[PDB]
This record gives C-alpha cells, sequence and structure tokens, in this order.
C-alpha cells in the first residue's frame, strides 16, 4: 500500500488549488491550474476512469487552458470502497459513454443546439460596432 | 506503475541533459558583457475551443457502432456532424474566417 | 554520388531497429519464452490472476498442463 | 515584334473543367515538381574536391 | 528489466534524430546538384557528433531580463513530450500497452503547444510574442482536423488500441480504403511540426531542436502504423520491425523531399487552406466513414 | 604528467569540434556577397565542409563582411557583432572591407572594417574568387586548430 | 464519505473563496470558475465510477462541454472589456453603481 | 432545369472542394436508408454474446427452448457463416 | 542587399511603407570627378554589380 497514493494526489490537488486561488500574476495562476488539472487527471486515471481522465487531460488542458493562456499572452482510507467482481469483456465506462447515441438522444439534441447558439453568441458579441 | 516510471525517466533524462547543456558553458570565463491586440487571433482561438468541444462530443463514436440500435445512433451522429458543418458555414458566411 | 547518402540512412535504420527488437526480446525473456500476455477488459486479467494462483510459484506464465490434474 | 505571356483563355467545356478540378483535388503539378526534384537528385553533382581539385582559369 | 527497455527505447531515438540532421543535409544537397557534409567523417558520419559538441560548448545568451522559470521549463516539457510520444507505439509490441493509445497521443500533441506559448512569452520581446501566438494558432487549427481524421480512420479499426491496427491491415493497407483522409493527414502532420511549406517561424536551442525532429520521426511512425500496415508474424517480429522502420524512413525522406521541392505559404493562405478546404472535406468524409460500415455490414469486432 | 596530457587531448577534441562546424552569418553589403553565394553554389559547396548557409546571428560562429562598410552602416554592424556568442571570429572579405578599397578617400566610407570590429582573416581581392574565400575559410579553420585554451588555463 | 471526497470539496470551497475575493484581474476570476468546474468534474466522476451507475458516464462530458462554452463566453466578455478600457482590472467596472 | 445545371457546372469550376464535400455528405446521408445490408449489421450486432445466457427453468411448456446447445431449437448462425 | 524598412501596420495589412536607403552610399559621383575617363570606368562595374 503506497502510503495512500490517492490521499497524496488529493493533497497535491488541494495545494495547487490554494496555489492559484491566491491569484498571483494570472499566467502563474494558469500554471497552477494546469498542475491541478494534471493532478486531477492522475486521480481519475488511478481510480479507473481511463477515458474520462483522458477527456480531462485532452479537452480541458489542451483546449480551454490553452485558449486562456493565449488570451493572457495577448494582454500585458481508499481501496476499501472498491468492487469485488469483474466487468465482462469490456469496460463499463466506455459502454456508458457510448450509450449517449442510443440512450441520450435528448442530451445530444440540447447540447448540439447549445453549441451552435454559443457560436452565434460569440460572433454577435465580438462584432463590436 | 510502469507509466509513472516511464514518465519519471523521461522527465529526469530531459532535465539532466538540459541542465548539463545550460551549465557546461557556464564554467569557463568570458567577458559577460505592444498594444494592438488583434481581434482575429482571439476569434481563431475561440473557434478552436468550440470545434474542440464538438469533437469531444464526437469522440465515443468507435464504441457507439455496437448498440443494436444502429438507426438511432447513425441519425444522432449525422445530426452532430451536420450541426458542426452548420457552425462552420455560419462562421464562414458572417466574415468570421477572414484576415 | 547518390549512394553516398546510404551510410547515414543505414545508421538511422539500425537506431530505429533497436527499440522494437529490444522490446520483443525483453518480453520473451521475462514471460517464459512466450509473448507477453495482454490484459484489457478485466476478464483475461482474471485469467492471469488464476494462472498465477495455480502455478504455485507466483508467476502466471508458468503453465500447468494436464499432467497436474492427476 | 512583341509577345503575350499571360493572355490565354481557359476552356469552359465540361472535360476541361473536370481536368482542372482533378488538378485541384489530386495535386498533379505538385507531384510533377516532386518528380523533377527526384530526377534531379539521381544525376552527378557539380562539386569539385577543393583543395585537391582547382577551378579552371585563364592566362 | 523495465529500465533497460526504457533506455533502449529513449537512446536510439536521440541517435536517430542526431543522424537525421545529417541525412537531411545530404538529401537536400544531392537534390541541389551538390553534396552534403562529406569531410567531417568518412561520409559526413561525424558531422552530427561535431555539431553536438560545438553546441554544448558555446556560450548561452540568457536575456538577463527574462523569466528564468518558464525559460528553463519550456525545453523540459518539449523534450519530455517528444520522448513520451514514443512509448505507446507498437513495433510490433509496445513498451506500454494502452487501451486508448491513440487518445493518449492526441492528448500529448495537444499539450505540445505549451512549450511554444511559454517560450514566446518568456522571450521578453513583442515580435517573438507575435510569432509564438501565430504558431500556436496554426498548431491548434491543424490539430482540430488531425483529431477528426484520426477518429474517422479509427472507425474501421473498432477501438483506440494501436496494436489492433496491425490486425485491421492484415490483408490490405488502410491507404487503399481511404486515401483522401491519408492525404489530408499527411498535410496536417506537415503543418503540425512547422515543416515547409509551413515553416513560418546553444543548449536550450539544441534541446528544442531535438524535440522537433523527434516529433517528426514520431509522426512518421504513427502515420506508417496507421495507413501502411505491415504483416506481423508472432514467431518472428523482426520482419515487422524491419518493414515498419523502412516505411518510416521513406516517409521522413518524403518530408525532406517536400521541403526541397516547394515554396512556402502565407499565414492567411494556410488558414484559408485549412478552414475552407480541409475542414469541409474532413466533415464530409467523417460522415461517409460513419455511414459506410453500417451500409456494407462491415462493423469491426471490438466493443 | 597526465595532467597536461588530458587537457591537451580535450583541447584537441574541442578545437576539432569547433572548426568542423562553422556557422557563418554574412553581411551582404555589396558585390562581394555575390562571390559569397557562389561559394555556396554546387561547384564549391561550403556545406560539405560543415559550413551552413546563412545561419542566424544568434547561433553564428563567424561573421563574414562582404562589401563596403559605410558610416551610416557601421553602428548596425557593431551592434550585430556584439550580439554574438563569445566563441566568435570575423573574416574580412574584399578590398572595400579590408581597407576601404576603391572608395578609400570617401567622406561616407569606413576605411577598413577593422576600425569597428577585430578581424581574424583578411581575404584580398576585388572581388576575391569564391575559391579564394574558401581558402580563407580553411585558413581560419587551421587558425582555430592552432589555438590552445585548456593548456593556457592549466599553466595559469 | 471518505477523505478523497472531503479533499475535493475543500478544493471546490477554496476555488469559490478565491473567486469571491477579487484582488484584481478578472482573468483570475475566470480561472477560479474553471477550477470550480474541474473540481466538480473530478468529484462527480468519482461518485459515478464508484457506484457503477453506467448511464451517468455521459454527464461529466456534458458538464465539461457546457462549462467550456461558458468559459469561451466569459473570455469574449473579458476581451471586450479590455478593449474598452485597455486593461482587465476589476475596479474599472464602476460605471454602474447601487 | 437549365438554371440548376448551370449552377452545378459553375460550382464544379472554381469551387470543386465544396461540391465534393456536399456530394459526399449527401450520399452518406441518403444511401444507408437504401442499402439492404444495414439490417445485416443490426443482426450481426444482435448475435455478439457479451453476457452469459441464463438458462430458463423448464416446466414442460417450452418446445421452442432447446434443452442442449446441439439441439435444433434456438436461433441459428448459418446465415452469418454464409456471409 | 541591405535595407532599412520603416512601416506602419494595421493588423496584418500594411498601411504605410517608408524605405530608408544610403547604407551603401559610397559617394561614387564625387569620386569620379577626381579621375580621368578611363580611371572612372571601373566605377560602373561596381554600380550595378
Ligand atoms: C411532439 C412535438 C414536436 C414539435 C415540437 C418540438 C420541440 C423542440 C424540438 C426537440 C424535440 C424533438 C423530439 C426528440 C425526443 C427524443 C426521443 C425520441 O426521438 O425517441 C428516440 C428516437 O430517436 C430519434 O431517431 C430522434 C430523431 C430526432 C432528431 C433529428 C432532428 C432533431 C431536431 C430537433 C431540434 C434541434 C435543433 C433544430 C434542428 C433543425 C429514442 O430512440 P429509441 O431507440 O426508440 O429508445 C432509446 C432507448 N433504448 C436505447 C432503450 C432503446
Ligand atoms: C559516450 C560518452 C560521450 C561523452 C562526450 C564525448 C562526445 C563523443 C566522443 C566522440 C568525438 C569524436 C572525435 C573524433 C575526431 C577525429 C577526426 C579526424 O578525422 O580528424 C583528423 C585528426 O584531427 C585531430 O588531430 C583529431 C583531434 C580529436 C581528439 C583526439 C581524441 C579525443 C578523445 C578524448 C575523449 C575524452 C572526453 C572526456 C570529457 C567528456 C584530421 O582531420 P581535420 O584536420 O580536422 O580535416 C582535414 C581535412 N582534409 C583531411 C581534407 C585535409
Ligand atoms: C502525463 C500522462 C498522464 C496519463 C498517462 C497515462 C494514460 C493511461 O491511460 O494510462 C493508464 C494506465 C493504463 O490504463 P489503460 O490504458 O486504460 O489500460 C490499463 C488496464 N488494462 O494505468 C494507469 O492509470 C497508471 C498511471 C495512473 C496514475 C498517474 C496518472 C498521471 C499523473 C500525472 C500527474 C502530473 C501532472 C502535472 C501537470 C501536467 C501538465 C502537462
Ligand atoms: C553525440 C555525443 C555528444 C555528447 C554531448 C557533449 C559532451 C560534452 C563533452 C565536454 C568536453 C569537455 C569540454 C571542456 C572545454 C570547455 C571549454 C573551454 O575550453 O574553456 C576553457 C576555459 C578558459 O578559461 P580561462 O583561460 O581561465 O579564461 C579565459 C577568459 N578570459 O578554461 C576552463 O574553464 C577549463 C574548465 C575545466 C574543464 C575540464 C573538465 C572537462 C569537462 C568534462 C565534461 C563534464 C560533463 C560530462
Ligand atoms: C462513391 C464513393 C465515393 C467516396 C468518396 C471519395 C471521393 C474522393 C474524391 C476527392 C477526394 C480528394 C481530396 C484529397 C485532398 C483534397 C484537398 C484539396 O484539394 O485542397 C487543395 C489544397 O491542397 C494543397 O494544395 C495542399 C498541398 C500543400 C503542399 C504539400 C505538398 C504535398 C504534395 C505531395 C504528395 C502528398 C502525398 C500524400 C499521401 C501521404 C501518404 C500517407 C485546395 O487548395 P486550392 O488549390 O488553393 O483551392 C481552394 C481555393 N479556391
Ligand atoms: C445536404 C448535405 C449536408 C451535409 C454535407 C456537408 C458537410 C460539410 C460541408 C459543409 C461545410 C461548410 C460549408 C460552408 C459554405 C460557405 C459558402 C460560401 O460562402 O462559399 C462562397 C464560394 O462558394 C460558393 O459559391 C457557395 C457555395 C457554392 C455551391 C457549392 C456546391 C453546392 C452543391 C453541389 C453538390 C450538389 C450535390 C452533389 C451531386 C453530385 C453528383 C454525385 C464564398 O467563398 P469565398 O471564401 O468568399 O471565396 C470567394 C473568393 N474567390
Ligand atoms: S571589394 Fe571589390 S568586388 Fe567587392 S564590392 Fe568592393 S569593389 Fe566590388
Amino acid at each position: 500500500m503506497t502510503m495512500y497514493i490517492a490521499f497524496i494526489l488529493s493533497t497535491i490537488f488541494v495545494i495547487g488549488f490554494v496555489g492559484f486561488s491566491s491569484k498571483p500574476s494570472p499566467i502563474y495562476g494558469g500554471l497552477g491550474l494546469i498542475v491541478s488539472g494534471g493532478v486531477g487527471c492522475g486521480i481519475v486515471l488511478n481510480f479507473g476512469g481511463s477515458f474520462l481522465g483522458l477527456m480531462v487531460f485532452l479537452i480541458y488542458l489542451g483546449g480551454m487552458l490553452v485558449v486562456f493562456g493565449y488570451t493572457t499572452a495577448m494582454a500585458t482510507g481508499d481501496w476499501v470502497i472498491y468492487d469485488t467482481g469483474d466487468s465482462g469483456f469490456f469496460s463499463e465506462e466506455a459502454m456508458g459513454i457510448a450509450a449517449l447515441y442510443s440512450y441520450g438522444t435528448w442530451l445530444v439534441i440540447v447540447t448540439g443546439w447549445s453549441l451552435l447558439i454559443g457560436v452565434v453568441v460569440i460572433m454577435e458579441i465580438t462584432r463590436g460596432n | 506503475m510502469n507509466i509513472m516510471l516511464t514518465l519519471l525517466t523521461n522527465v529526469t533524462l530531459a532535465s539532466l541533459l538540459v541542465l548539463i547543456a545550460f551549465w557546461l558553458p557556464q564554467l569557463n570565463a568570458y567577458s559577460e558583457k505592444r498594444l494592438p491586440f488583434s481581434m482575429k487571433f482571439f476569434l481563431v482561438a475561440i473557434t478552436f475551443l468550440l470545434f474542440d468541444l464538438e469533437i469531444a462530443l464526437l469522440l465515443p463514436l468507435p464504441w457507439a457502432s455496437q448498440t443494436n440500435n444502429l438507426k438511432t445512433m447513425l441519425t444522432m451522429a449525422l445530426f452532430l456532424l451536420i450541426l458542426l458543418a452548420a457552425s462552420l458555414a455560419y462562421e464562414w458566411t458572417q466574415k468570421g474566417l477572414e484576415w | 554520388m547518390w549512394f553516398e547518402i546510404l551510410p547515414g540512412i543505414a545508421v538511422m535504420a539500425a537506431c530505429l531497429f533497436i527499440p522494437g527488437m529490444a522490446t520483443a526480446h525483453i518480453h520473451k525473456f521475462t514471460n517464459g519464452g512466450k509473448e507477453k500476455r495482454v490484459a484489457h477488459f478485466s476478464y483475461q486479467w482474471n485469467l492471469m490472476e488464476r494462472d498465477r494462483r495455480i502455478s504455485g510459484v507466483n508467476r502466471y506464465h508458468v503453465t500447468k498442463g494436464l499432467e497436474n490434474i492427476d | 515584334t512583341y509577345k503575350f505571356v499571360n493572355m490565354r483563355e481557359p476552356s469552359m467545356d465540361m472535360k476541361s473543367v473536370t481536368d482542372r478540378a482533378a488538378q485541384t483535388l489530386l495535386w498533379t503539378e505538385l507531384v510533377r515538381g516532386l518528380g523533377m526534384t527526384l530526377s534531379y537528385l539521381f544525376r552527378e553533382p557539380a562539386t569539385i574536391n577543393y583543395p585537391f581539385e582547382k577551378g579552371p582559369l585563364s592566362p | 528489466m523495465f529500465m533497460i527497455n526504457i533506455l533502449s527505447l529513449i537512446i536510439p531515438i536521440l541517435l536517430a534524430v542526431a543522424f537525421l540532421t545529417l541525412v537531411e543535409r545530404k538529401v537536400l544537397g544531392y537534390m541541389q546538384l551538390r553534396k552534403g557534409p562529406n569531410v567531417v567523417g568518412p561520409y559526413g558520419l561525424l558531422q552530427p557528433i561535431a555539431d553536438a559538441l560545438k553546441l554544448f560548448t558555446k556560450e548561452p545568451l540568457r536575456p538577463a531580463t527574462s523569466s528564468i522559470s518558464m525559460f528553463i521549463i519550456a525545453p523540459i516539457l518539449a523534450l519530455s513530450l517528444a520522448l513520451t510520444m514514443w512509448v505507446p507505439l507498437p513495433m510490433p509490441y509496445p513498451l506500454i500497452n494502452m487501451n486508448l493509445g491513440v487518445l493518449f497521443m492526441l492528448a500529448m500533441s495537444s499539450l505540445a503547444v505549451y512549450s511554444i506559448l511559454w517560450s514566446g512569452w518568456a522571450s521578453n520581446s513583442k515580435y517573438a510574442l507575435i510569432g509564438a501566438l501565430r504558431a500556436v494558432a496554426q498548431t491548434i487549427s491543424y490539430e482540430v482536423t488531425l483529431a477528426i481524421i484520426l477518429l474517422s480512420v479509427l472507425l474501421m479499426n473498432g477501438s483506440y488500441t494501436l496494436s489492433t491496427l496491425i490486425t485491421t491491415q492484415e490483408h490490405i493497407w488502410m491507404i487503399f480504403t481511404s486515401w483522401p483522409l491519408a492525404m489530408m493527414w499527411f498535410i496536417s502532420t506537415l503543418a503540425e511540426t512547422n515543416r515547409a511549406p509551413f515553416d513560418l517561424t546553444a543548449g536550450p536551442f539544441a534541446m528544442f531542436f531535438m524535440a522537433e525532429y523527434a516529433n517528426i520521426i514520431m509522426m512518421n511512425a504513427f502515420t506508417a502504423i496507421l495507413f501502411l500496415g505491415a504483416s506481423h508474424d508472432p514467431h518472428t517480429p523482426e520482419l515487422y520491425t524491419i518493414n515498419f522502420v523502412l516505411k518510416t524512413l521513406a516517409l521522413t525522406i518524403t518530408f525532406l523531399w517536400i521541403r526541397a521541392s516547394y515554396p512556402r505559404f502565407r499565414y492567411d493562405q494556410l488558414m484559408h487552406l485549412l478552414w475552407k478546404s480541409f475542414l469541409p472535406l474532413t466533415l464530409a468524409l467523417c460522415m461517409w466513414h460513419i455511414s459506410l460500415p453500417i451500409m456494407t455490414a462491415s462493423i469491426p469486432p471490438q466493443s | 604528467s597526465r595532467g597536461e596530457y588530458v587537457v591537451a587531448k580535450l583541447d584537441d577534441l574541442v578545437n576539432w569540434a569547433r572548426r568542423s562546424s562553422l556557422w557563418p552569418m554574412t553581411f551582404g553589403l555589396a558585390c562581394c556577397a555575390v562571390e559569397m553565394m557562389h561559394m555556396a553554389a554546387p561547384r564549391y559547396d561550403m556545406d560539405r565542409f560543415g559550413v551552413v548557409f546563412r545561419a542566424s546571428p544568434r547561433q553564428s560562429d563567424v561573421m563574414i563582411v562582404a562589401g563596403t562598410l559605410t558610416n551610416k552602416m557601421a553602428p548596425a554592424l557593431r551592434k550585430v557583432y556584439d550580439q554574438m556568442p563569445e566563441p566568435r571570429y570575423v573574416v574580412s572579405m574584399g578590398s572595400c572591407a579590408n581597407g576601404g578599397g576603391y572608395y578609400h578617400y570617401s567622406y561616407s566610407v569606413v576605411r577598413g572594417c577593422d576600425r569597428i570590429v577585430p578581424v581574424d582573416i583578411y581575404v584580398p581581392g576585388c572581388p576575391p574568387t569564391a575559391e579564394a574565400l574558401l581558402y580563407g575559410i580553411l585558413q581560419l579553420q587551421r587558425k582555430i586548430k592552432r589555438e590552445k585554451r585548456l593548456r593556457i588555463w592549466y599553466r595559469r | 464519505m471518505p477523505l478523497v471526497y472531503m479533499n475535493i470539496i475543500m478544493a471546490f470551497a477554496i476555488a469559490l473563496a478565491g473567486l469571491l475575493m477579487y484582488r484584481s484581474h478578472l482573468m483570475s476570476s475566470l480561472l477560479c470558475l474553471e477550477g470550480m468546474m474541474l473540481s466538480l468534474f473530478i468529484m462527480s466522476t468519482l461518485i459515478i465510477l464508484n457506484t457503477h451507475f453506467t448511464l451517468a458516464n455521459m454527464m461529466p462530458i456534458i458538464l465539461l462541454v457546457f462549462a467550456a462554452c461558458e468559459a469561451a463566453l466569459g473570455l469574449s466578455l473579458l476581451v471586450m472589456v479590455s478593449n474598452t478600457y485597455g486593461t482587465d482590472y476589476v475596479q474599472n467596472l464602476n460605471l454602474l453603481q447601487c | 432545369a437549365g438554371r440548376i445545371a448551370s449552377f452545378l457546372k459553375n460550382a464544379w469550376a472554381k469551387e470543386p472542394v465544396l461540391v465534393a464535400s456536399f456530394a459526399i455528405g449527401g450520399l452518406a446521408i441518403i444511401l444507408p436508408s437504401l442499402s439492404p445490408y444495414t439490417n445485416y449489421a443490426i443482426r450481426i450486432n444482435r448475435a455478439t454474446p457479451y453476457n452469459y445466457p441464463v438458462p430458463l427453468r423448464d416446466d414442460g411448456n417450452m418446445p421452442d427452448v432447446p434443452s442442449h446447445p446441439q439441439d435444433p431449437q434456438g436461433p441459428s448462425l448459418e446465415w452469418l457463416k454464409n456471409l | 542587399g541591405v535595407l532599412r524598412l520603416v512601416m506602419e501596420l494595421s493588423g496584418e495589412m500594411v498601411r504605410k511603407c517608408d524605405p530608408h536607403i544610403g547604407l551603401l552610399h559610397r559617394g561614387t559621383e564625387k569620386l569620379i570627378e577626381y579621375k580621368t575617363y578611363l580611371q572612372a570606368l571601373p566605377y560602373f562595374d561596381r554600380l550595378d554589380y
């Protein structure tokens, strides 16, 4: 038992949150948030959420924090609550995520409409005049 | 475990080699002698973020092909791609892709 | 001539050869002369665990045949 | 006398339009330039082995 | 013996990228009716060694006003990501076997822009900042279509597992199934690494340089695995290794050829290229590759 | 003893490394730049000696002054020279750069580039042939081979 | 409710407090909001994976997408404010008052 | 009809990429509803056993339920083999 | 050759472009007046080289 690896990752997560919550030099706050996001991705991956952790690490880190840094640059106890059996010959997380197209028709519709409306809203706001 | 060790080895080797590169020529003695904020780049970044979100929506497709409800998933995936194309077309026709 | 570029390409080829061959050799060496067992999907992981518990030496690749069924 | 260098009229028949579309979509001229460079690689270079070989001169 | 495997993966990549610089000057020189380096070493073979020695001995020009932190962090991240990209790949067997290997590579490539951003910001110059912003915008723009093309291609594979690509291409290459996607993927890998016609932009410089060439070779390996699948025999993986390495070498020589053959784009021209020619075709082909396995009843097995 | 042997061998290694890869930046002021480019032509192929074509001033090892240096231009040349990493050399190419040349008695011409920067090699001619400039580069390589930095540091 | 959930809730509370402080730099406000949504993502993902509730594996993706869209909207608003005043300082938004 | 033909011929020139994109997208939308193999794909997805088939308690009133896997009763996969 | 180019840019577009010359002004025309015609001939080789 690696001295509660989940606990250590959680403390690193909280320390990073205190680090960028002081709000020093927004580029440094963004660096702290990047470290915190990496630690959270590590927590999720070590828990067993491979695809969701990879979604964090790809989408969040590489798109949203990258755009944040781009805009800034323009300016000036565990192991016990776990399961017992196996999953079959597949991962339940992947099946539940893929059920979005067979079960979550309503969710897909509303999310796509929201994304299109967001594109339109960004255009209208950034017109200026 | 193995992935952690591999990442640690990569980081350690990179750090060691960069530091020796930065310190080997530091031992010998030598002389030792704005505003614009272009709006188009921000629009490019925001468009990238939105398209990345829609791609993230498109990512579970390889597993969605085994659902026994093939018609519904095909309709929903085509709907998502059609709205992606519609977003691209709207930003094209509103002079949002010009320089 | 153009074949004077070949020595550098050959050096590159050997350098790129090393990783795959080394990995395959290490996999055969550390897995009892066979391919490393792959475990996705959590069922063949259970197969590997049962093999390890059956071997008696705490190694999954030590295969127990029909001779061990008495 | 004088010549025209860029005074051509592209043909607007269906076959010519399809040929130009195929050129646009399949990058034929880019491949042709690649072939020119590839062919030009397989010919002897003009380099001399200075200082063991010297450039020609005159009295 | 895992550390031995890690080292035998890392060191040969650096040697390969060290000798890739010598092969680039030779191929270009011979395409220009001249020779490459053929004096330092029997056939320029010591040229890479000489360059490395000179670079590690030359004075580093620290700006004396820049932020040292990001200045030192950027090459570390660049080289670490460049070396990490190699681990997932199966040649035929991966050092680390990942279920979502392709997704992992996509995430690493997404991170790769932070080195550019931090180097541009810490340079303490407005013009360098403009160049860094321009490069970052180009990189994210092209990684969009990289991701879309990659998922469209994987729709015929059945999963994100990289080893399954060998099984998928057991009888026929993926190049014949979808060549237009391969064309756009190759051009996008050109644009990702800032290679001509998209090259619009001592120690740390050496580190950054090594990272770029390692990324080039890794892109070539990923492309060769994805689109030109070699046959793998379980009782003799050396054949697969040889075929894969030969295909990667051919693709890298193809980048050098393309560099020697063409002029370069303008920035607005490459943005227009992507956003108005690659993205619509990529979306149409993504729809087509979603529909095709259902139409032909050829859905891949794994789920 | 071994103390001088090790520093001598390391000095030879460093000199070989430094002279086997010379990265020049060229001030193409005037028609001597034409012969400079002809030395990069396929016939002479400066690249085959390890001398790259048009290196950046930030990672350049030797400055080649090829053309007339005017009074209006001298501050920029000095500024570029100052921004070079320490192991740097200067090659003066052509009569104009060597001593002012055919414009020596002019009100707007610097009478030799050595009024502004120190010079290691003087290449004579108007213009020197690309082969003459190659000879000058090889002479600079031999001069770099001749130097001894670790020996001096050891005997001091 | 074990200690990992408490740590993530503490991270959320710290991010909320940092948002509500406003030393300056509205960009830091957006950063605090994104830290809050990241904490929400992590803790909801842990809850969903622990209980083997298969069908909510969708929900973290939806949350991430919507929150990133909100982030883009906030970034656009910040850019407009900065173009109006030349800086993203909080105290420059004092034209409207109670 | 002439206007549409003229528009298509004018779009095929100076805009081939958009014409190809729209053609491919429209074909991808339309063809799946006309192909007869989509039902084959659905049936193949039906025949992939991910779960254990739990047996039923026999009460003498299930002639359609086989008692052994080799029994002729039950669904067949000869059609899949012939494919 | 060598050129100093001072320009005003609005975003990507070039608003104004003002070239600064004289970095290779050797005073050839004044030097020619102190030579004979044959002596002044070689300056024209160096004019447009
Ligand atoms: C009734 C009033 C209609 C007019 C008012 C409309 C109000 C706004 C429009 C949004 C409402 C649209 C209704 C869709 C509800 C989703 C559920 C329904 O469609 O059934 C689904 C069937 O899916 C349909 O194919 C969805 C087709 C509709 C989507 C295509 C176009 C959507 C456009 C709607 C507006 C969005 C923006 C505008 C775009 C132009 C379920 O599939 P099924 O397999 O049985 O069950 C799944 C559960 N399993 C897995 C256990 C079996
Ligand atoms: C694995 C650990 C690495 C640690 C760091 C070391 C880096 C790698 C070591 C390899 C370096 C390669 C050295 C080889 C240089 C010899 C080149 C030889 O061909 O040059 C000849 C010999 O020149 C010199 O005499 C050779 C000096 C090299 C030094 C000798 C051995 C040094 C090894 C000491 C290593 C200890 C390192 C300890 C600190 C890390 C003459 O050529 P040159 O005159 O140019 O060109 C004339 C052109 N012509 C012929 C056409 C007319
Ligand atoms: C019934 C079944 C039908 C199924 C559908 C299949 C139909 C497919 C038919 C068409 C597909 C072709 C698409 C392939 C990619 C097309 C992209 C394209 O055409 O864009 C070009 C641009 O493309 C380029 O020029 C990129 C070249 C950049 C230089 C790089 C050199 C590349 C050449 C070397 C060959 C590359 C080899 C690729 C294969 C790699 C193998 C892994 C348009 O630009 P413009 O000419 O300026 O016009 C638009 C403005 N009016
Ligand atoms: C019904 C299917 C829907 C889904 C498929 C589409 C998937 C992806 C395609 C959509 C991407 C977004 C499209 C954006 C549209 C932009 C329109 C536009 O503004 O373009 C015009 C130019 O192009 C136009 O004229 C507008 C569209 C022209 C018509 C395009 C084709 C229309 C239909 C052709 C195919 C019909 C069906 C195919 C049958 C073929 C037989 C098999 C302006 O271009 P500029 O950048 O300003 O350059 C001009 C300066 N030189
Ligand atoms: S040195 Fe001679 S050849 Fe060179 S620019 Fe001056 S006059 Fe011309």
